[PDB]
């Protein structure tokens, strides 16, 4: 009982309006190959979309989960098997992501960049 | 006037003061305004037995900086039992002289390869293009090999040689003495380079080894296949046209910085061998080859290196091992065996009569055929730079 | 012999920025500055013809 | 123009006021955190540097205590060795604004790009007296044999300020609620230990007993380089404002895409003035010098290239900057005398024509600019 | 006005105004000579303490000082080798006089290679090793020394030694005015005999040059010195007379070095920077007795302030991190270096600064080496108001 | 010690030249010419009598020792003797 905590990694985020527009980014993600890397940082600095905010992901036809990792952060959003759904991310002025899943798959996910509550399709 | 002939103050009243303050104002704008480009202008690969001197035609663009010659060379011996090992200037003589004329047909730099190599060593403060070797166990060091050569061909296998040349024609990249302005339809400009024979590039174990780049027994067999070259124009480019044209410091692109050598004889043991710098040049550094016969030693047939002044007599008279401390300040190490280098850049050389100025070496033992190989380094200006014609179409 | 509009010769300084220039305005910009437009093609043409 | 004296004077102002800041304060260096880790089971950190006076840098050491734990196999350092003990180095200013966001191969090749050296080596000399590889600053052992242990120590400078006479990407931490950090991650049992036919990027040791390898620790020491004692006057505090308002940043990227004798453009942004280029061609696990490249080229906006130049003389151009070549794989561009703005003068990019390309190649892509709000 | 502390800070500033105009303007006219002023070659069995008359010609800037010597092992079997100071201690005192009775420099051997070293930014007059084919390298060996004197063989010796009066070759601070007639200059020489040049297996080797089984029986040959002299004529002259730098040449920059004892293990020993003058650097050798270690028998070397205050207090590792940054390499085992340049140490500033070490591990007999490097001139001390 | 551990003394005034720096031997030399013979070991006499040492400023004329063997536990003892003035005379009646 009552044992303090020694570290934790205090980060800013991306959670208000772009004054650009609502622009979201399709990046299909290719596996069974490696681990896959997601970067925007060249996005990010040359003008366009400031930073990711949603996740939009859509496992229909896939058997397995997929995991999507912000390195800034550590989150580690895991979709589940036969849902699509909507996902808000932590996410920094550094919009890397390592996208993970169990074999096989090629996944449809849209980097969103606004405001969208979660929900996930079927439940259960 | 105690030391020199000239004294900075009174030979800056031998210049329009009214003209250089109009240049230092107009070089300003052009680095200001100006972009640097290096483009790759010729390319050939060539068999030194039927061609060895080309001409090579730069573009005419912007005011060029200098030029940058890669040569690339590959070398068969031949022989039945014997190899051959590289000599003491090495790669630097894969290219045995290099004349620059500028579009208005003035020559610009006139001299060998190995002298080229070494002013391209004094300025930079290391050898040039070369890596040093440390302590650290991220994998620095020799990885690209940009200048690179064999040090043994046996008998019967290939070297493969690589060295760049830096052909100058302006002094720094901030100081734009000596740079031509070539932004014309045509001029007469051409970058003239003669190359290694089978003759000259190979030397017999006894012959002298100053042009050479391999030295052995089995050197009469060695060939070369292929001496590939490459030449990259440096040029600043978008330059800042005002009224009347382009804006242009008139005294800079009228001063030649030279890089002329020359060859004296007449050595006698024991007694000063003096050698008189010239008349109305501004010396930048002088570099000295005592070629003793076909031997090249480390210091141990002088007695003395010195530059003499005619009044104020000796301005500078040390040891061999003294003259190679004040060089291994300059380049962190020191020249090949037998180079001498003299530094004269605060204090350019001057000096308005002839045999004023003078560089000293006293020998101790002298062979028969000894002589001293002078490299030179300087400024000069004979001509006006007037302001230039527009076309105005109808 | 001086001119109010000579930038210089016109076939050297049409294309060429001016001297301190990190981004260049348009020459205008009903939805904007109109006679202002008119006379800034005014003053272009007058450095391309020499008074 | 007749904006173009006042942003003139307003420099002159500034220059005069750094040279009374670099002439009349102290320069300290002190130690802000400590700590000794095991990578198994955490390996990111966060450091909370002090808030006092104008900070120009961070000093980073890093130690590690590598052990093979193999039966037969040994493994051997790779070339980029030491520099993968941190993984990634990001910087927060006061206001919480991100400076730097590099990574530890990218931070070690700018230290070595602005000294003219490689960082905090000692070059080998002919000298008699036992100059050389006294006090092992960096080190670590060529090769870890089955059931040894290697130290390892590794120097990180993390830069603000561009210079140590020049004050400009410096930050000011005498703000009252001050958001000042320095995240660091260091080189877990993952990332550190490749296999043969692996990629040995962000690895430090490789062989055929990298199963086996792990840490029995990491420690780590951070110092932090500012000026104390800044002058006061009666307006307050004299300081060189459009040298703290002017960022100095590193930040590195990863791409991919690469197509035999096709140029592969990546873009500068506008906002940034670019001060150097560090290009590290992966082509799949495998580098190579130069012998898998056409050319090099940094291509404005038209299509007019710059430097458009063989592997070869690429490197001729980096050895008279930093007197030796990077590692095989390693591209160095260096624009320090006239900065890539791409706001003055169109939209370069960097161009690379690959000659062979494998399967997963991609192209890592460094960067070091200057940033304001002009 | 008014206020003689503010009157004197005025004038203060129109004389510091005039003297670095006065400077670029010598700096621009003058002409640097170096000429030989001595050579000797002696026995050291004989005598070894020599005294060096300079010329009293235009504007002094400093001494080069050639050192070359011959040794032979006479022992039967065995060899010895090298030091970790080696050629260095051929050398064993140097010092200058002004011609006014002022002591410019009283380094020792190994000190003056040391700031030679760190004002150059490399090991000073070395050659870097490179991979270039044309055969750059050693080849007139202007420093040299062989690593091993084997029994029966003769080692031929050189060194260099830059005695500075001047700071740098742009800064004229320190340099002698010897154009006016006046005293004699005078320089000092100590070298090396045959009791303080070879050591035996066990002894300090600090000021030895050889150090083995078979020191009992080398002995010296020859030692020959020669001394040149580096200095600035044609001086201009403006309508007043000579225009010269006149609190350049009325300030000292100066070589101590010194040694304290009492050192306690894992408690802080306080060295203070004792005097009024604006320290550039400091070089500290941890003499452990002997023995010299590369650190890990310190816990931290420091540098206090009056309100005991670290402004610097690194590991021994970090410590050489910041050496390495100046002149790309370490110095030898047990050299500590701190660069104080940018910002000198003054005690009149902040008050009392010191040189702190705590070290780990002391053994019987053990000192610190301490070496200064420091400007002198002369303190003005107005009164402020009030005398009482 | 007889003199055998400094180099030197002196007196300097603005921390930078001096006046009196003489080594050991010429210092007690100059107090033969007062005392007639040399006062003991590790005594160092300087005479000022005839000009007093009177500054307006603090340490605007110092006293220096240049030694040559410092033990640990080294000391410097100073002794003075000085003229100073009242702020006012002295009340006679």
């Amino acid at each position: 009982m009552a044992n303090q905590q020694i570290g934790g990694s205090t980060v800013t985020y991306n959670g208000a309006i772009p004054m650009g527009g609502p622009v979201a980014i399709n990046s299909v993600i290719e596996i069974a190959g490696t681990e896959v890397l997601v970067d925007l940082k060249l996005d990010y600095a040359t003008g366009k979309i400031s930073g990711v905010q949603t996740l939009y992901i859509d496992l229909r036809d896939f058997l397995g989960d997929v995991t999507v990792t912000m390195p800034d952060t550590g989150q580690r959003i895991t979709a589940r098997a036969g849902t699509q759904g909507y996902y808000p991310v932590l996410s920094t002025n550094l919009m890397k992501f390592i996208v993970s899943a169990t074999i096989d798959g090629k996944f449809p996910m849209n980097f969103i960049n606004f405001p969208i509550a979660l929900g996930v399709w079927p439940s259960g | 006037a105690q030391v020199q002939q000239l004294t900075p103050a009174q030979q800056a009243a031998l210049r329009n003061q009214q003209a250089m303050a109009a240049n230092l104002q107009a070089r300003q704008i052009v680095l200001q305004q100006s972009y640097p480009v290096i483009q790759q202008v010729e390319t050939q690969t060539f068999d030194p037995a039927n061609r060895s001197v080309f001409d090579v035609t730069p573009a005419n663009v912007g005011i060029v900086k200098g030029f940058l010659v890669k040569v690339t060379a590959a070398i068969k011996n031949n022989h039945a039992t014997e190899a051959v090992a590289l000599t003491d200037f090495g790669p630097a003589n894969l290219v045995q002289r290099v004349i620059y004329y500028d579009p208005d047909n003035q020559r610009h730099t006139e001299t060998s390869g190995w002298h080229l190599h070494f002013v391209n060593t004094a300025k930079q403060g290391a050898p040039f293009l070369s890596s040093m070797v440390t302590d650290s166990p991220i994998k620095y060091g020799d990885v690209m090999n940009v200048i690179d050569a064999p040090a043994t061909i046996a008998a019967g296998a290939t070297g493969e040689l690589t060295m760049y040349y830096w052909v100058p024609l302006a002094y720094s990249e901030t100081d734009l003495t000596g740079a031509v302005l070539a932004n014309v339809p045509q001029s007469k400009q051409r970058l003239k380079l003669e190359f290694a024979n089978n003759n000259t590039a190979f030397a017999a174990v006894g012959a002298n080894p100053l042009e050479a780049i391999y030295q052995g027994a089995g050197a009469a067999d060695c060939e070369f296949e292929e001496i590939s070259y490459t030449v990259y124009q440096s040029y600043l480019d978008q330059l800042p046209v005002g009224q009347n044209g382009y804006i242009l410091p008139l005294i800079d692109l009228s001063t030649l910085y030279n890089l002329e050598n020359s060859a004296q004889a007449g050595l006698t043991p024991n007694v000063d061998f003096v050698v008189q710098y010239a008349n109305l040049y501004r010396y930048l550094s002088t570099i000295a080859v005592f070629d003793n016969g076909g031997s090249f030693n480390a210091g141990t047939d002088i007695n003395y290196l010195s530059q003499r002044t005619a009044n104020f007599s000796d301005t500078r008279k040390l040891d061999p091992k003294t003259w190679a401390a004040q060089t291994r300040r300059r380049i962190a190490t020191d020249f090949p065996k037998g180079v001498y280098y003299c530094d004269n850049r605060d204090k350019p050389i001057y000096t308005l009569q002839y045999g004023n100025v003078g560089f000293v070496v006293n020998p101790k033992t002298v062979n028969q055929n000894a002589r001293l190989l002078m490299g030179y380094e300087y400024f000069t200006s004979r001509t006006e730079l007037v302001n230039a014609g527009t076309i105005s179409t109808t | 012999q001086v001119a109010s509009n000579w930038e210089g010769p016109p076939y050297m300084t049409y294309n060429q920025p001016q001297a301190g220039s990190v981004t260049l305005p348009v020459a205008g910009y009903i939805s904007s500055q109109l006679n202002n437009y008119a006379e800034s093609l005014n003053d272009y043409l007058a450095s391309q013809a020499g008074v």
